[PDB]
């Protein structure tokens, strides 16, 4: 489909769903748990 | 959120050691 025509919908910022369906469950998983890894970030949660 | 992460690992940490 990359290299045949293609037609697309553009995003809406009004819609909340599409900002949903945007961001990634598993993405964020995988961000938040590296973020969480991080010693700065355990540092500063244990200052809080 | 993350306190309640840093309690899992404690509790998961406790069943471990236990």
């Amino acid at each position: 489909f990359s290299d045949a025509r293609e037609k697309k919908k553009p995003k809406k910022d009004s819609s909340l769903s599409a900002v949903l369906n945007s961001i990634d469950v598993k993405y964020q998983m995988w961000k938040l748990g590296v973020v969480f890894t991080d010693n700065s970030f355990l540092y500063l949660a244990w200052y809080m | 959120t993350l306190l309640h992460f840093v309690a899992s690992v404690f509790r998961g940490f406790f069943r471990i050691i236990c």
